[PDB]
RNA sequence: GCUUUACUGCAGGCUGUCGCUGAGGACUCUCACUCCGGGAGGAGGACACCGAUAGCCGGGCA
RNA sequence: ACUCGUACGGUCACUGAAUCCUGCCCAGUGCAGGUAUCUGAACACCUCGUACAAGAGGACGAAGGACCUGUCAACGGCGGG
RNA sequence: GAAACAUCUCAGUAUCGGGAGGAACAGAAAACGCAACGUGAUGUCGUUAGUAACCGCGAGUGAACGCGAUACAGCCCAAAC
């Protein structure tokens, strides 16, 4: 069996959705934590400083 | 390289963990204040899925329902007693000091009041030796002298399910079926048939360890395997 | 090569020539307390020690010569250029 | 005259020697039971504390904090590294066990802030110190004159940002001259050198 | 990437020493500390654990 | 974690059903045990040095090594004359 | 980067953990040490200066006192009684 192709017929699991929190399709209804803001994880936003350049 | 087996396994992921949940009992002896005023009439004997052995099922005089290490011997409406002044007969748990010299004994305590640590598998027993106030030397199924505590509690008898190991498994599907039941990884992959990457042992064109087998006890985990601190090898000499 | 204990050569220290005595140049103690000693304890940390982490080298096939000449009157000595000599025997 | 505070001071000089030596033992043993925070009614070493800034008065509470001994409790590198930054065992925290106590103690009471802490011994594996701690929002404080500083919107948080005395002193800022060029006024303004 | 008796180092193990740590070169003890016991209490005991340091081993890893 | 586990256990390795069998070698390497003697760090201690310190030396000597022994279903070996 | 590379360098940089304010931090000498019959809390700007100092003494790294300016401001406990 390929793993191209042929292994996109199994999808059919929800995963990532609409965040109570931010609004952002990252909610992981699975582990409960947003991917985007970090909401289930912490009551602090998340943010990293690498998502803009280093002098930016 | 790659972390080995043997270092994946202390982590406790699933795939190493023992099914704890498909358990039945935490095979412990009974707490008694003194005197031994302690019994109870044999309900069933079940299956100990954690030692393929039998446990039986007994009710005390005080409404408790438990399972115990069934010795040989031990059926359904047999009375057994726990405690000081209890009967010298199989099934019953004394301390080592009032059990005669000679007598076979199982689930056998390494400090008193802890459960029963020694000879608890299928048919083995411990032997009572010497007597003091001090030491009781009883003589574990490795054929070492342990010298312990008459204050040390052990049940009569040998062990249930004796002679286990007789019977090969045959096919491999019936090993399958009994590691299923324990924590352990199976099947085995030898080393020396893995990438040099995996194993200490691995590598090369054809399949043989790089090193001798031999292995100091000092030895960091990743590369400590195959013969671990040997004093000798072989069977010869 | 052999070579004489004592002769008569020129004294840098007395402007004159007078009779020398030749000795090979005993090695002396370290004392641990030069800067170089200090710099060793100072620049050695966790890893590599740079300069610190080498080891002595070889050896040359001969090694040159390691005298001192001392002067017979007014006891001091001065050094020379040395020569490549295998072994260095002295006469007397 | 000499004070009885003076006496406190004079046992406190050699914590292994006559009664103290006898009462460490004994305390100890309770301590070690205890939790990592605890909250005492009254200050073990009456002087330093009063010496420090405490007063018998309401919102001015004390607490006492047991830190692990040694080192850091480093992980090893799990990618490539230079032999000098190879280290585990060798390498130690840049903030001294004190002022560990003192944030550990002012987490503990969110709404309060850290006046000051001192040492009250240590056995073989951990250290023990005593957290002055302030309400500044207690009126009490907010009319006290030798306190009411404490109550500034500019104190807030005050140990997370090094402005204890321990931490002052932990930056390099004891020294007004030499020696205390990359410290004063800030590390951070400095490039991170001291 | 991988290997080793390549170079240099880093974990890990073993070992001495210091602190915890106490009473009377082999030895007794009980009070810290540890473990067992629901508990009363039992075992062990200034050792072990832990913190620090020193020597050995150390492609397990960089 | 193994472990609701306890040597008829479970960990670590090699070989790979059955049948007939599985020789010789412990010098090297590995592992392990022992050890008069030798070697063996630091703390404490002793001498020198310094009104102190750096530092030099000594005594004691752990594991380890030397040396001795065991071990090849341990790495491996089983020739020329 | 050092024309490799280990100390060094990149750099206390990138990134990470915690936190304040409208500014933060520092701050009224157990200072300095143009050694004086001298200066006088603290930041900052210009300079001192690529100087002193560091460094496989290689590549590289790199202050301070002072001075000229900006602005200036000095106080509270602990204890004694
Ligand atoms: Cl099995
Ligand atoms: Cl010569
Ligand atoms: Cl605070
Ligand atoms: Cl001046
Ligand atoms: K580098
Ligand atoms: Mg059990
Ligand atoms: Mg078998
Ligand atoms: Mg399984
Ligand atoms: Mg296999
Ligand atoms: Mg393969
Ligand atoms: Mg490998
Ligand atoms: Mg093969
Ligand atoms: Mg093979
Ligand atoms: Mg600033
Ligand atoms: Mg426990
Ligand atoms: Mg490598
Ligand atoms: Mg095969
Ligand atoms: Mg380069
Ligand atoms: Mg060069
Ligand atoms: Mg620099
Ligand atoms: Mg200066
Ligand atoms: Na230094
Ligand atoms: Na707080
Ligand atoms: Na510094
Ligand atoms: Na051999
Ligand atoms: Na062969
Ligand atoms: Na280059
Ligand atoms: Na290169
Ligand atoms: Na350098
Ligand atoms: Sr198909
Ligand atoms: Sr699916
Ligand atoms: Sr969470
Ligand atoms: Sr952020
Ligand atoms: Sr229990
Ligand atoms: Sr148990
Ligand atoms: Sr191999
Ligand atoms: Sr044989
Ligand atoms: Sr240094
Ligand atoms: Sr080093
Ligand atoms: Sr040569
Ligand atoms: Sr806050
Ligand atoms: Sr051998
Ligand atoms: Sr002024």
């Amino acid at each position: 069996t390929g793993a191209g192709t042929p292994s996109q017929g199994k999808k059919n699991t929800t995963t990532h959705t609409k965040c109570r929190r931010c609004g952002e399709k990252s909610y992981h209804t699975k582990k409960k934590v947003c991917s985007s803001c970090g909401f289930g994880k912490s009551a602090k936003r998340r943010d990293y400083e690498w998502q803009s350049k280093a002098g930016e | 390289g790659r972390r080995i087996q043997g270092q994946r396994r202390g982590r406790g992921t699933s795939t190493f963990r023992a099914p704890s949940h498909r358990y039945k009992a935490d095979l412990e002896h009974r707490k008694v204040e003194d005197g031994d005023v302690i019994a109870g009439t044999v309900v069933d004997i079940e299956h100990d899925p954690a030692r393929s052995a039998p446990v039986a099922a007994v009710e005390f005089e005080d409404g408790d329902r438990r399972l115990i290490l069934a010795p040989e011997g031990v059926g359904v409406g047999d009375e057994l007693q726990v405690g000081v002044s209890a009967e010298i007969a199989p099934g019953n748990t004394l301390p080592l000091a009032e059990i005669p010299e000679g007598v076979p004994v199982c689930n056998v305590e390494s400090s008193p009041g802890d459960g029963g640590k020694f000879a608890r598998a299928s048919g083995v027993n411990a032997q009572l030796l010497t007597h003091d106030r001090n030491v009781a030397v009883v003589k574990l199924p490795s054929g070492e002298m342990k010298r312990l505590d008459p204050q040390c509690r052990a049940t009569i008898g040998v062990v249930a399910g004796g002679g286990r190991t007789d019977k090969p498994f045959v096919k491999a599907g019936n090993k399958h079926h009994k590691m299923k039941a324990r924590g352990t990884k199976w099947p085995n992959v030898r080393g020396v048939a893995m990438n040099a990457v995996d194993h200490p042992f691995g590598g090369g064109g054809r399949q043989h360890p790089g090193k001798p087998k031999s292995i100091s006890r000092n030895a960091p985990p990743g590369r400590k395997v195959g013969d671990i601190a040997s004093k000798r090898t072989g069977r010869g000499g | 090569m052999q070579m004489p204990r004592r002769f008569n050569t020129y004294c840098p220290h007395c402007n004159e020539h007078q009779e020398h005595e030749v000795e090979k140049v005993r090695s002396g103690r370290q004392t641990g307390m030069k800067w170089i000693d200090r710099q060793r304890e100072r620049n050695s940390g966790i890893g590599n020690d740079g300069k610190f982490s080498k080891v002595p080298g070889g050896d040359k096939p001969t090694k040159k010569t390691d005298l001192k000449y001392r002067c017979g009157e007014c006891g001091k000595a001065h050094l020379r250029e040395g020569w490549r000599a295998g072994r260095l025997e002295f006469q007397e | 005259a000499r004070s009885a505070y003076s006496y406190i001071r004079d046992a406190w000089k050699n914590p292994g020697d006559g009664q103290l030596a006898e009462l460490q033992w004994q305390r100890q043993q309770e301590w070690r039971n205890e939790g990592a925070v605890e909250r005492i009614e009254r200050p073990t070493r009456l002087d330093k504390a009063r010496s420090q800034g405490y007063k018998a008065k309401q919102g001015v509470i004390v607490a006492r904090v047991s830190v692990r001994k040694g080192s850091a409790r480093k992980r090893r590198h799990k990618a490539g590294r230079r032999s000098k930054r190879q280290g585990v065992t060798r390498i130690t925290r840049r903030k001294d066990i004190q002022r560990v106590a003192e944030e550990r103690a002012s987490r503990t009471f969110p709404n309060l802030r850290v006046l000051n802490s001192y040492s009250v011994g240590q056995d073989g594996r951990q250290k023990w110190h005593e957290v002055i701690l302030i309400d500044p929002n207690h009126p009490a404080i907010q009319n006290d004159d030798d306190l009411s500083w404490i109550c500034a919107d500019d104190q807030a948080d005050r140990v997370f940002r090094g402005l204890t005395g321990a931490g002052r002193r932990n930056r390099g800022l004891s020294g007004k001259g030499k020696g205390s060029e990359k410290t004063r006024p800030s590390l951070r303004s400095n490039g991170g050198k001291g």
